[PDB]
Parts: structure tokens; sequence; C-alpha cells
């Protein structure tokens, strides 16, 4: 709650933020080169762990 | 054709049928009480393993 005082802005979570950010990367090259692109796929799928796994603990299939 | 010709009555099952009996027995075990209820409840459940596996191919948490 110290952070809430620090920043002005608080987002809704539960892996909401993370799917949104991953979606933005997959679609276009952020720098427009192929060299960048090979790490960029890697970066986007790494994020998806946080939401999908809340589903996993509970007992709800991750792809769905 | 030999099935229909024997009995015009037939189940609208589809794995619905194994399931139908499985739940039927669970209801009766509770009502009757008596020394019979524990072995009768055991067989009730055996029948239910089978339609559950059909849902395994489809996805998600089968038991839900």
């Amino acid at each position: 709650v110290k952070n809430a005082i620090d920043d002005g802005c608080v987002v809704p979570g539960a892996g909401a933020v993370e799917v949104a950010m991953a979606e933005a990367l997959i679609k276009h090259k952020p720098s427009v080169k192929g060299r960048a692109q090979l790490g960029v796929q890697a970066f986007a799928d790494a994020l998806l762990i946080i939401p999908k796994v809340l589903a996993q603990n509970s007992g709800f299939d991750l792809q769905e | 054709c030999r099935n229909v010709l024997l009995d015009p009555q037939l189940v609208p099952g589809g794995g619905a049928s194994e399931m139908a009996v499985a739940h039927a027995l669970t209801e009766k075990s509770k009502a009757m009480t008596g020394v019979e209820q524990w072995p009768y409840r055991a067989v009730a459940q055996a029948l239910e393993v089978i339609p559950r596996t059909l849902i395994q191919n489809c996805g998600a948490s089968t038991i839900r």
C-alpha cells in the first residue's frame, strides 16, 4: 500500500496485465528487424505463465 | 434391427446411459440403509469411471 501512494495508478491484476502485454508483442516487430524478432517471441510467451497457472492450481485447463 | 424388432423400447443413451445407472444406485444406497449400503455404494462409483474418460478426450477438469 506504500506503492499505491508512490504511483498514481493501479491496474486490475490476476494476470490481466500480463496477457495484454504479451498480445501487444506477438503481432508486430517492435523495432522492425528479424534479429530482434527471435528474442521477442520468447519474451511474449514467458509472461503467460502468471495467469494460466492460477487456472492450473484450481483445476481448469490452461489453453481454454 | 434385431434390437428394435425384439424391443421397440430403447435407450436414448450416449454414455449418458452408464452415467444414468451410476447416479441411480447412489440415491438408493442412502435410502435403504442396512449392511448392503457400503458394497452397493462401491459398485455405484465403478460404473461412473467410464463416462468420465469420455470427457477426458474433450478437455478440462473431467470431474467438474
